[PDB]
């Protein structure tokens, strides 16, 4: 009954305040996901490399039961946790397949808000 | 600046050990090293008497039990007052074990420091003990502060 | 008559290492007659055990000044110094101890 | 993000070595990181004349 996907793609959103790990299939259907908030980190430790590491580890050890043998990386967003995230993803044993050049880079878009000092 | 060296005196006829010499150096009050030496000798004798085993192995196991692996060091990065787990070098581990042993032994409360230290060495060889309460609290703090394993 | 001075913390060991059997006199007294707490007695012979000089020299000393511990330290220091001045062959070995502190 | 080009038969950090180098030639580090808070048109224009010339980056 369980669709045993052979390989999928992982979308990771790094931020200065949180890190989200989502594992998807070829069509982008949500397979498994985890975040620093789920691990237990409630303060600013969410965006830490260690928190990203734990989130990636949990996502990988959750998708291992779902069955995917390999995955693709689609990390995105600012932050320093993107390194420990991929490090844990590789250490988990689920070899990565490929990567993409996707990014939210806007040409002009809308003007950001006021700074944090005025 | 930089670190500094030091040394101690190992030879001790009753259960020869450098750590035993360091313990003798500890627990000493008012420059009375003879009192501490006698206390340690009599405590080890009581241990050997009550328990049919050499006090050296019991002391080694008590040290192995009480020695803390991880230390939780405070650090004030902004208005948060965070803490950072730290790996304790063997020297600091031994010194902390000696400190906890002596302190909790004298805190227990009995008719003689000899019996106090004997019962403390026993409750250290058997993980259930006062100094091991401190060890467990330190380990719990280090685990709760795992978020800052490294800056 | 080999001579030596075990100066340590105001306690001087006027030691004269002469060929004998191994008797150690402290201010005209016996080892046990003078120094209880024999924990230090075995320590006095630390160098005497590092180098084999068990019972070939006697130790006649007049230790003036210092407590029991300081007197024992001065005694062993003077013993080491006099033994070195007598036979410096083992100075290479005894340089790792020295026992000179200027205390 | 560095690129869509794939590399295998290397170590784990060998990939990050080229990631951190190839990410320089993309706006992931400048275009998507400067616009976190607004910048007035004047300072917006002066910032280019300052950086692109002084070579502070």
């Amino acid at each position: 009954v369980k669709k045993n996907i052979e390989s999928g793609i992982a979308h990771i959103r790094s931020t200065f305040n949180n890190t989200i790990v989502t594992i998807t299939d070829t069509h982008g259907n949500a397979i498994s996901w985890s975040s620093a908030g789920a691990l237990g980190f409630r303060g600013s430790r969410k965006s830490t490399p260690f928190a990203a590491q734990m989130a990636a580890e949990t996502a990988a050890k959750g998708s291992i039961e779902h069955g995917l043998k390999t995955l693709e990386v689609t990390v995105k967003g600012p932050g320093s946790g993107r390194e420990a995230a991929i490090r844990a993803l590789q250490a988990a044993g689920l070899e990565v397949t490929a990567i993409r050049d996707v990014t939210p880079v806007p040409h002009n878009g809308c003007r950001p808000p006021k700074r944090r000092r005025v | 600046k930089g670190p500094v060296a030091k040394r101690d005196v190992l030879p001790d006829p009753i259960y020869n050990s450098k750590l035993v010499s360091r313990l003798i150096n500890k627990m000493m009050i008012d420059g009375k090293k003879g009192k501490s030496q006698t206390i340690l000798y009599k405590s080890f004798d009581i241990i050997k008497e009550r328990t049919g085993n050499d006090a050296m192995e019991v002391f080694e196991q008590a040290l192995k039990n009480i020695m803390p692996v991880l230390e939780v060091k405070a650090r004030r990065v902004g208005g948060a007052n965070y803490q950072v787990p730290v790996e304790v070098r063997p020297e600091r581990r031994t010194t902390l074990g000696l400190r906890w042993l002596v302190n909790y032994a004298r805190l227990r409360g009995e008719k003689t420091m000899e019996e106090r230290l004997a019962n403390e060495i026993l409750d250290a060889a058997n993980n259930t003990g006062a100094a091991v309460k401190k060890r467990e609290d330190t380990h719990k703090m280090a685990e709760a502060n795992k978020a800052f394993a490294h800056y | 008559q080999y001579y030596g001075t075990g100066r340590r913390k105001s306690s001087v060991a006027r030691v004269r290492l002469v060929p004998g059997e191994g008797r150690i006199v402290v201010n005209n007294r016996e080892i046990s007659e003078h120094i209880p707490s024999a924990a230090l007695i075995e320590d006095i012979k630390q160098p005497l055990t590092l180098t084999e000089t068990a019972g070939t020299y006697d130790v006649l000393v007049n230790v003036h000044g210092g407590g029991l511990s300081g007197q024992a330290g001065a005694i062993r220091h003077g013993i080491a110094r006099a033994l070195l001045e007598a036979d410096p062959e083992y100075r290479t070995t005894l340089k790792r101890a020295g026992l000179l502190t200027r205390d | 993000m560095s690129k869509t080009v794939v590399r295998k038969n290397e170590s784990l950090e060998d990939a990050l070595r080229r990631f951190k180098r190839s990410v320089s030639k993309t706006g992931t580090l400048a275009e998507a990181r400067k616009r976190e808070f607004y910048e007035k048109p004047s300072v917006k224009r002066k910032k280019k004349s300052e950086a692109a010339r002084k070579r502070k980056f």
